[PDB]
This record gives structure tokens, C-alpha cells and sequence, in this order.
């Protein structure tokens, strides 16, 4: 009925993982993010605020943060929301 | 006839397929977050262990919630009142009815 | 006092946590890419870390201004430390200031040299002791007097810790004395 | 053994650049020239901040404007670090010490503060 | 029921997969990891009980009646994991033994403790020789099916 | 594309600034250093994208800020408003802040003159 | 109207009052949902959730 | 990405000087140079990994040090490279490393 | 609170044009649908490691007087029920050790063990301290050690602690060591890594408690033992 490690194995695998590099987010440089922002107006007109903390590294609360500066957001069905850097 | 066996085939199997599903919904959910799987941490044990044996208690046949009607007294205490009512409780035999 | 004159050894100071706040907004990234001696992992953590060889101490300064010396094996040591990082700052063009200057944490240490009863320990003082040699070989003791911990264990070693001011070790310490005495082997 | 090494380093280097020189329009005899003029040159206050009561605790203003300093570029494969010791597991290096030319393609050290 | 059928079951045909989702808006270099599970043969322990010490031990029918407990034993199936992702890996497997149940047994079938013994055994483990078995023990009561 | 929001940016900024004064393109990408940003990015920002925004002030033979090509009158329509059969709009805050000037100045005077605030 | 206490008479059956009979409890489905029907009104309501 | 730090080399940097020349001769461009530098760079990161086989184990004291954008940097005295068939001390040495 | 309804009677039942009969049911207890959601962690759990219903009762009862003090709110619950389980099982004096509910838990035994010592302060309450008799009995029997051997090995744990032989080492790891030197005076003799892999501790760890204690190995036997092997032929590790 098995032996008891102080862990699982891979949840170890998992802790070191969360434990290389990854972790901690470069909210430092708002211009470089402000450009990435750009780019990613230079592909499609809104995207998900999931694929925008994905695509960008940074904090949830800061992507918002810089979001409501430039740009708006808009919302289709059930809470399922994207944000554009205001067309025009 | 459906004796013990064709009888109990029927239940374990309802079971094992809804143990199935459990490690499905398990595994899935941990699979969104990322890395860690463990195999026995999934299997929730009781859902064989519990199920034949309610069922065995009760009479109450198939799963619950929905259908269970269909069926009541497949099981029985048995009857220990002389040597033969024992023995031939244990050879009884029943037709479904109204 | 007679009763601190048993363990007339009294313990020794190892480590002591102080603060200081600079008062003034720093930009990490060109203090950390100046300075020698100094580490900063902003992938890996928010703040600058940094280091003199004197009385062996490290430092670690944050964006707020605010800093934390560490390492002292004194007062005089911690006030040397804190100065002596607020004085490389300020020959780093940035308005240094030595406001705030705090002790947090003291960390002392001593031997009685016996063997000592633990079983008995947690059991007199169930509501305070608590002995797990599944987590942690050693006892973990949280005294309401001068509200400190102690880490006691077999060898007859004894660790302190929660203090700001000196007092408070001797005090704990003079406290918790005649019974481990008492729970000598 | 080395110098072979740079030597391979020249083949595949000049090699590599060639068709390059040649999608610019550039002349071989050019890169030709590169080759020669490369292999030729390859051999309140009072309380405060009454923080000048502290000043130099530093030792020196600098080392690296005495090009004392051998030069060495690697690759980190661990850093790590315990109190005064200091443990280094360096990979994929090229070390030149007095004119010297070294290479290592792993480097494991030791080091005190 | 047990020699044929609790094996069929197990051994249907629905081994399952799970792919994670994987390139969530960016990704390009492969990996969308993938995962098999595939079950084996099956092992019946005899019907055994463990004491709140957590340390098991045989159980006789007929202790199993005065403590009422319930007369079952432990099921363990082979089990397997298997990758071949994308492509970076396809041979790492592993087989384990692992519990997933307690299944009840009839009485004096041949995976009950009685089946084998003699009418010396059975008057000495406290059961009547001449009781004709084949009916469940279910939290200490007999629970007979019927035809 | 991210250049034009640069610029847009940029002119959000100039009124936050204090100034809504028309420019050339050419002083816009010489103060946002983009002058060398490709002669093919400044003809489609002048023939196409400075013309795909109906919201751009043209005066002067040049562009200028950027939200309101009209009514930045900065002061509301009271003379709408006295008709009642036909008077209207409130609005958001944000638009008038960001129209011209801070609300506060205005607003001791209008605070005793027309002005009402709702927290919606 | 809601039936007195002597139409539906705390079945008890042991338990510590668990016996809050079963017409209590289609009792209280109603009142919550009521409960939760006049509140949904006295705010916004799509037209069709409270159809 | 292999990394741009052995241009900073002596060799690198030989290089880049041979560069020069040829771009104060006009005979090629800047850009140019800049990819005749991106293929040397790649192509001493293949030599590296390729052919490079030795390996070197050291002792000293650390005199300074620093890190950031992923980059350690050190400058080391009394430094004493080992080899397993060799021996180099040094007075001083520095030392820059990312990965 | 309440009833629920499904099904339909199979008749009218509408979803009209779509396949919606009649209506869904509703929830109804989701701010404490958490709480019944730990009670099912609990029992699963439980039942991995077989415990009766008595402990896992305790075990649940201690969890709802955590809840709600709210005192611990920030830690996942799984970390919560993973002490309570462990708790549980040492006051009603059949101690289980950390590496245990570890393995039965996705909890790891690192935050188990922080919030059992901050549970036992929230509930302002203290526990018995483990001795090494209450696994002596689990590690044997799984090992199908004889009733005898294990009868030697607890007499021998016993009367070691009692010399103070081990200073400061684990009870489980002073078991372990006893068990070991009894298997190997015993005629079934089982290897380090099988009781090592039982107990979770490491392999090293029996070896240096083994080597401790086998400078007095003559002295703690009871005389009611008969030698399989004699002690002056008894290996060393």
C-alpha cells in the first residue's frame, strides 16, 4: 500500500521546476512591455487577458494596470473578455 | 436465471466504470495545473468497496439517484430457522412480477 | 543573582537582525550594476544583496529605500554595518540616510553540558513544550516571560532567539535554568 | 594542438562568410585580406547621516583598469555559495592567462572571500 | 464470477488517454504531452481485516459475525503508464500493484478461508461442518441473493 | 500598426501636456525620433492612417489632438439643457477630464451654478 | 398558507429535532426561491431568469 | 541564442579590428561585419562544443564580484588553475559567465 | 436545507424546441460546499490506510472546529485535513508517522507537519508524546514477522529507550534498528532496504542505529528468546 516519501517524487520534479528561473516576473521596463503590447496590436485586434499575461511574462495586476492606461476592453457571451489597444 | 454471478457481473461492472471516470476526472484536472501525477492518489477506493457492499445490504439494485426500482429483494438475511429453511432458502428461487 | 550564578556561563550572542530605512526612492538595477561586491537577481527576487568582509554581515536594500542589515555579532557591530552600507550609498550619488536604525532579532546560544530529560520536559510543560523528532530533532520551547523561543536539545546545547534586547536572554534563560537542572540525568 | 583549434576556427569561420561576402557582391580577395590582416594581428547630518565617520571602507577604486586580470569567458553551470566558501561549476570556456591561449569545456572550482 | 467475469471487466477495451492542452496562443516547439493508462491482471487477496493499529491479519467467517464486520477481501490490479509523447520519449512504462477495492466473498467458495479444510479444522475454527456456505457475510448478517 | 498607436500616444501625451496646437507629420516623427522609421511606414501613416480616424482634428493644413474634432468646447450645454422637451446628456467624467482641463477649477464655480454629481 | 406544526409534526425519530419533516422541506424550497425571486426583482432582471 | 560574449574576446575582438579595417577601406559594409561577427560567434559556440574536450579544476580567493541580467561577473586573486596534467597560478584573474 | 428534483415522467417534460426536459436542478450549500468536499478527502484518504469509522470521525470532528474558528483560512484544505487526520490518529493512540499520511495525501509531509503544530495552538490543545511501542506491532506484521519475533523486538525497543542508548535519535528509526537486529536473530530475516522502504527511513539511518545499539546487543534480549544464530554470530553492517 506504499511507502511514504516526504513527497511525491515528480511534486518534487514539480518544486524544482517552480524552482528554476521561472517564478518571480520582469515588471521592470514598462516601454519594452508597452512595445510587446504593440505587437501584439501588430497580429490581431483583441486577445484573451490569459494569452496577454502568457505572451508578456508579467503580473496580472500590473498587465490590468498598464491595460486601463492605453487601452479598453470588451466583453461577449459569459464573462469571456478581451481587450484592444483602441482601434481606429 | 440470474444467480450470484450474471447478478453480481452487473454491479462490479457499473462500478468499475465509474471508478474509470473518477481517475479521468483526476488525472484531467491535475494535467490542466502541471507535472506531479500519481496513479494511486486517483483511484478512490470506496467506490467499489461502498458500492457492492451497500447494494448487497440494502437490496436496493444498480446505482442510485435515478434507477433502482427495477429490483428490491434480490438480496436476503438468510433464514436460519431449522436446518432445511436455511437450505432451502438458499435454493429459492424468484420471478420478476407485478 | 545566585540563581544566574549556577549557569554563571552565560550565553553567547551569535546573531542579531537590525533595520534601517535610507528615506529616499533607489534605482536597484544601477546601484546593483555599480557597486562591487554586491549581488542582484531581480528574475529571482526583488531586491539587491550586499556584502563587507569587516565584521563579517550582509546587507539586503529594496527599491522603497528601505534595508535590512543582518550578520552583527553586536550592537556597535550592527550600528558599524548599517553605516558603513548607508556610506557606500551615499557615494553612489544617492541621498543616504541613517534614519530608523532598529534591532529586530537576537540569537543566543549556550552549553550546560549534561544530558537532559525530554519526555518529562514536554510533559510538565505540555502547554508550552513541544518535542516532534519526526520534523525536527529538537525541542521547541515558546516562552511567555519576554515571549521567547528556545530550541533545547539532548546534547545539552541550548539556542534562544526572539529577543531585541539582551535583558530578555539572561532573563529567559536565568527562568528556564533550575529546570533543566532539575531534568538532569 | 590549440592553435589547430583556432585554425579549424579560421576554416569554418572564413568558410562560413565567403558566400555571405559573395550574396554582397564583395570580392574573395577581400576576404582574403581579412584573413591575412587577422592571422597577422593574432600573432540634518549629525545624526542622520554622519556617514563620513565610515568612509573608504572600500580597498581599491577598481581592478580591471590595471589589465592585470588574465581574461577568462564561460559558460555557469552552478554557482554556489556557503558563508566565506564559495563552489563554482563553469562549462564551455576559453581562458587566455599572461598571452597564454587555455580552453575547457567544463571547469569545476573552490573559491574564499 | 470471479475466475472469468471481474477479469472480462477490467479487461474491456477502454483504455484511457488524456492530452493536456498545449501552445496556449504562442508555443511552436512540439510536446503536448500525452498519457496512457492500461490495466492488467487482477489478484484476490484472501479476506482479510485490519485492526485500527493498521495491521492486518486473517479473518474468520465467524468473527466476522460476532464484531460484525463485513466477510470481503482485497482486489489489486496491474496497472500501466505510458508515454509517447510527440516524440522526445516513448519507452519509459511502469507496472504497479495497486488497491482498489473489497469485493465480498460467498461463503465456503474456494476463495473463502473454509474452502480447503477438513471436518477437523472447521469444528476446530469455530464453523459447522455441516452449514451448506455459499451465502455472504454482510456487516454480520447473512445476505443470500436469489435466483 | 504599433507605430500609429506610438503616435496616438504620443498626441494623448502633448494634450496632457497642456497643448492641443496642430503639427506636420514630419514634427511629430522627428520629436518621437520615428523620422527613419521607413518612407513606405510615413506615406501609409499620412495617405491612409491619419485618414482611417474620423476622430483627428484637421486644421491648418495639419493634424492635431485627437479624441473630438468638434465640441471641445470644454463647458457644458446649458442652452440645450434649459429646453426641457429636449435637454440632455450627462456623461462620464473621464470625457470631460480628458477634454481640456481639470474638473475641480470649473467646478467651485459650477458647484453653485449647474452641477451635479452622481456616483454611477 | 403554511400548514401549522400539528399537519407536519417534526417526524423526529430520534436525532436531536432531525425530523424537520419532508413537507418543511418542499417548504422551505419555496420560501428560498420567493426569498430569492423578490430580491432578484427589487434589483435588474433579464426578462426570461425570472421567467 | 548562442551568446554574443566571446565577441568581447582578444580574438573577437582581433577580429572586429580586421573589420575595421576592411570597412575604413570601404570594401565592405558594417552590416556586413556585423554578420560576418554572427557567424563567428556561432560558428566558435559549435568549435566549443564540437572539438573542446579538457577540462580544468580551480582554487583561490574571491576578491569581488557581481551579478545581473543573468550574467555573473568576478575578478579572483591568488587564483591556482589545476589541470590534471597541468598547474597555472596566477596573481589575479577575471572572470564573466552567463548561462 | 432542502429537496431537489429530476427525471421527468417521461411525457410532457419540455425543453419545447431544445433538449432541455423541463428544468436543472440547483445548488444549494456552495459557501460551505468546501467543508463537505474536505469530509470526502478525509474519508478517501482514511480508507487508503484503513482506519475505522471512529478515527475518521474524530478526524472530521476536529476539521469542523478548525473551519470554523476560520483561524487557518489561508492554507489549502487538503493541507488542513491531512493534519487532522494525523492528529486524530495519535490522540486515539494509534500514531501514525508523517511519511505515512504523506503518502496517502497530495499534501507534502513538509506543510502536513507545519500545520499540525499550528492546528494544536489553534485549538489551544496539546497530545500525547509518541512512544515507540505503538508501531512495533504495524512494522512486524507486515513484514509476517512471528508474534515472538515481535515480542522480542518491543521488549528490546522498550528496554533500549529505558538505558538511554539513543540519546536523540526518532522513535521510529530506534524501532526500525530493533526490528531489524530481532528479523536477524530471527529465522526469517529480512533485509534493510525492506524494512528501510516500510518505515520511509533511509537505509543509513538503520545502519548507524544498528551500530549503536549493537555494542549491548547481549544485555537487552528477554530470556525467553531461544537463539536462532548466537550473538557473538550475529553480522555486522
Amino acid at each position: 500500500t506504499n511507502y511514504k516519501p516526504v513527497a511525491n517524487h515528480q511534486y518534487n520534479i514539480e518544486y524544482e521546476r517552480k524552482k528554476k528561473e521561472d517564478g518571480k516576473r520582469a515588471r521592470a521596463d514598462k516601454q519594452h512591455v508597452l512595445d510587446m503590447l504593440f505587437s501584439a496590436f501588430e497580429k490581431h485586434q483583441y486577445y484573451n487577458l490569459k494569452d496577454l499575461v502568457d505572451i508578456t511574462k508579467q503580473p496580472v495586476v500590473y498587465l490590468k494596470e498598464i491595460l486601463k492606461e492605453i487601452g479598453v476592453q470588451n466583453v461577449k457571451g459569459i464573462h469571456k473578455n478581451t481587450w484592444e489597444l483602441k482601434p481606429e | 436465471l440470474d444467480l450470484a454471478g450474471p447478478l453480481l457481473a452487473f454491479l462490479f461492472r457499473g462500478m468499475f466504470k465509474n471508478l474509470l471516470k473518477e481517475v479521468r476526472i483526476y488525472a484531467q484536472k491535475f494535467i490542466d495545473r502541471g507535472k506531479d501525477f500519481n496513479l494511486e492518489l486517483a483511484i478512490k477506493t470506496r467506490i467499489i468497496s461502498d458500492g457492492l457492499k451497500y447494494s448487497l445490504a440494502t437490496g436496493n439494485w444498480g446505482d442510485q439517484k435515478k434507477a433502482h426500482q427495477a429490483r428490491a429483494g434480490v438480496s436476503q438475511v438468510l433464514n436460519r430457522l431449522t436446518f432445511a429453511s436455511t437450505l432451502s432458502h438458499l435454493r429459492r428461487l424468484n420471478s420478476p412480477i407485478g | 543573582t545566585p540563581a544566574s550564578e549556577s549557569s554563571g556561563i552565560v550565553p553567547q550572542l551569535q546573531n542579531i537582525v537590525s533595520t534601517v530605512n535610507l528615506g529616499c526612492k533607489l534605482d536597484l538595477k544601477t546601484i546593483a550594476l555599480r557597486a562591487r561586491n554586491a549581488e542582484y537577481n531581480p528574475k529571482r527576487f526583488a531586491a539587491v544583496i550586499m556584502r563587507i568582509r569587516e565584521p563579517r554581515t550582509t546587507a539586503l536594500i529594496f527599491s522603497s529605500g528601505k534595508m535590512v542589515c543582518t550578520g552583527a555579532k553586536s550592537e556597535e557591530q550592527s550600528r558599524l554595518a548599517a553605516r558603513k552600507y548607508a556610506r557606500v550609498v551615499q557615494k553612489l550619488g544617492f541621498p543616504a540616510k541613517f534614519l530608523d536604525f532598529k534591532i529586530q532579532n537576537m540569537v543566543g546560544s549556550c552549553d550546560v553540558k549534561f544530558p537532559i530529560r525530554l519526555e518529562g520536559l514536554v510533559l510538565t510543560h505540555q502547554q508550552f513544550s513541544s518535542y516532534e523528532p519526526e520534523l525536527f530533532p529538537g525541542l521547541i520551547y515558546r516562552m511567555i516571560k519576554p515571549r521567547i523561543v528556545l530550541l533545547i536539545f539532548v546534547s545539552g546545547k541550548v539556542v534562544l532567539t526572539g529577543a531585541k534586547v539582551r535583558a530578555e536572554i539572561y532573563e529567559a534563560f536565568e527562568n528556564i535554568y533550575p529546570i533543566l537542572k532539575g531534568f538532569r540525568k | 594542438t590549440v592553435p589547430k583549434l583556432y585554425r579549424s576556427v579560421i576554416e569554418d569561420v572564413i568558410n562560413d562568410v565567403r558566400d555571405i561576402f559573395l550574396d554582397d557582391g564583395v570580392d574573395e580577395q577581400v576576404l582574403m585580406e581579412l584573413k591575412t590582416l587577422w592571422e597577422n594581428k593574432l600573432m540634518g547630518q549629525v545624526e542622520e547621516e554622519p556617514l563620513n565617520s565610515e568612509d573608504d571602507v572600500s580597498d581599491e577604486e577598481g581592478q580591471e583598469l590595471f589589465d592585470t586580470e588574465n581574461v577568462v569567458v564561460c559558460q555557469y553551470d552552478k554557482i554556489h555559495r556557503s558563508k566565506n566558501k564559495w563552489k563554482f561549476h563553469l562549462k564551455d570556456g576559453i581562458m587566455n592567462l599572461n598571452g597564454r591561449d587555455y580552453i575547457f569545456s567544463k571547469a569545476i572550482g573552490d573559491a574564499e572571500w | 464470477f470471479i475466475q472469468m467475469s471481474v477479469q472480462r471487466i477490467v479487461e474491456d477495451a477502454p483504455p484511457i488517454d488524456l492530452q493536456a492542452e498545449a501552445q496556449h496562443a504562442s508555443g511552436e516547439v512540439e510536446e503536448p504531452p500525452r498519457y496512457l493508462l492500461k490495466f492488467e491482471q487482477i489478484y484476490l487477496s484472501k479476506p482479510t481485516h485490519w485492526e485500527r493499529d493498521g495491521a492486518p491479519s486473517p479473518m474468520m467467517p465467524n468473527e466476522a459475525r460476532l464484531r460484525n464486520l463485513t466477510y470481503s477481501a482485497p482486489l489489486y490490479v496491474d496497472i500501466t503508464k505510458t508515454v509517447i509523447k510527440e516524440g522526445e520519449e516513448q519507452l519509459q512504462t511502469q507496472h504497479q500493484k495497486t488497491f482498489i477495492g473489497k469485493i465480498p466473498i460467498m461463503l465456503r467458495s474456494t476463495y473463502c478461508l473454509l474452502n480447503g479444510l477438513t471436518d477437523r479444522d472447521l469444528c476446530e475454527l469455530n464453523e459447522c461442518p455441516l452449514d451448506p456456505g455459499g451465502y455472504f457475510i454482510i456487516n454480520g448478517s447473512e445476505k443470500v441473493l436469489i435466483a | 500598426f504599433g507605430v500609429l498607436a506610438k503616435i496616438v500616444n504620443y498626441m494623448k501625451t502633448r494634450h496632457q501636456r497642456g497643448d492641443t496646437h496642430p503639427l506636420t507629420l514630419d514634427e511629430i516623427l522627428d520629436e518621437t525620433q520615428h523620422l527613419d522609421i521607413g518612407l513606405k511606414q510615413k506615406q501609409w501613416l499620412m495617405t491612409e492612417a491619419l485618414v482611417n480616424n474620423p476622430k483627428i482634428e484637421v486644421i491648418d493644413g495639419k493634424y492635431a489632438f485627437k479624441p473630438k474634432y468638434n465640441v471641445r468646447d470644454k463647458k457644458a450645454l446649458l442652452r440645450l439643457l434649459d429646453q426641457h422637451d429636449q435637454r440632455g446628456l450627462g456623461g462620464i467624467l473621464l470625457e470631460d477630464i480628458e477634454e481640456a482641463l481639470p474638473n475641480s477649477q470649473k467646478a467651485v464655480k459650477a458647484l453653485g451654478d449647474q452641477i451635479l454629481f452622481v456616483n454611477r | 398558507p403554511v400548514p401549522p406544526l400539528s399537519v407536519r409534526p417534526a417526524v423526529v425519530m430520534q436525532g436531536s429535532a432531525r425530523n424537520q419533516d419532508d413537507l418543511t422541506h418542499k417548504l422551505a424550497d419555496i420560501v428560498k426561491i420567493n426569498n430569492q425571486l423578490r430580491r432578484n426583482e427589487q434589483n435588474g432582471a433579464a426578462a426570461h431568469v425570472i421567467a | 541564442m548562442a551568446y554574443q560574449l566571446y565577441r568581447n574576446t582578444t580574438l573577437g575582438n582581433s577580429l572586429q579590428e580586421s573589420l575595421d579595417e576592411l570597412i575604413q577601406s570601404q570594401q565592405i559594409t558594417p552590416q556586413l561585419a556585423l554578420q560576418v561577427l554572427l557567424q563567428f560567434d556561432k560558428a566558435i559556440n559549435a568549435a566549443l562544443a564540437q572539438r573542446v574536450r579538457n577540462r580544468v579544476n580551480f582554487r583561490g580567493s574571491l576578491n569581488t564580484y557581481r551579478f545581473c541580467d543573468n550574467v555573473w561577473t568576478f575578478v579572483l586573486n591568488d587564483v591556482e588553475f589545476r589541470e590534471v596534467t597541468e598547474l597555472i597560478k596566477v596573481d589575479k584573474v577575471k572572470i564573466v559567465a552567463c548561462d | 436545507l432542502s429537496t431537489m428534483i429530476g427525471k421527468g415522467t417521461g411525457a410532457a417534460s419540455f425543453d419545447e424546441f431544445g433538449n432541455s426536459k423541463y428544468q436543472n436542478r440547483r445548488t444549494m450549500s456552495s459557501s460551505d460546499r468546501a467543508m463537505m468536499n474536505a469530509f470526502k478527502e478525509i474519508t478517501t484518504m482514511a480508507d487508503r490506510i484503513n482506519l475505522p469509522r471512529n478515527i475518521v470521525d474524530r478526524t472530521n470532528n476536529l476539521f469542523k472546529q478548525v473551519y470554523e474558528q476560520k483561524s487557518l483560512k489561508g492554507r489549502a484544505n487538503d493541507a488542513i485535513a491531512s493534519a487532522c487526520l494525523y492528529i486524530a490518529c495519535r490522540q486515539e493512540g494509534v500514531p501514525r508517522t508523517f511519511k505515512e499520511i504523506c503518502a496517502v495525501s497530495r499534501i507534502s509531509k513538509k506543510e502536513i507537519g507545519r500545520c499540525f503544530k499550528l492546528i494544536l495552538k489553534a485549538l489551544e490543545t496539546s497530545v500525547d508524546l509518541i512512544t515507540t511501542g505503538d508501531f512495533m506491532s504495524r512494522f512486524c506484521s507486515n513484514l509476517c514477522l512471528p508474534k515472538q519475533v515481535q515480542m522480542a523486538a518491543t521488549h528490546i525497543a522498550r528496554k533500549a529507550v529505558e538505558l538511554d542508548l539513543v540519546p536523540g535519535r526518532s522513535p521510529i528509526s530506534v524501532a526500525a534498528a530493533a526490528i531489524y537486529m530481532a528479523s536477524q536473530a530471527s529465522a526469517e530475516k529480512r533485509t534493510q532496504k525492506e524494512i528501510g522502504d516500510i518505515a520511509g527511513v533511509a537505509d543509513v539511518t538503520i545502519r548507524q542505529s544498528y551500530r549503536l545499539i549493537y555494542p549491548r546487543a547481549p544485555d537487552l534480549f528477554p530470556t525467553d528468546f531461544k537463539f536462532d544464530t548466537p550473538v557473538d554470530k550475529l553480522p555486522q553492517l
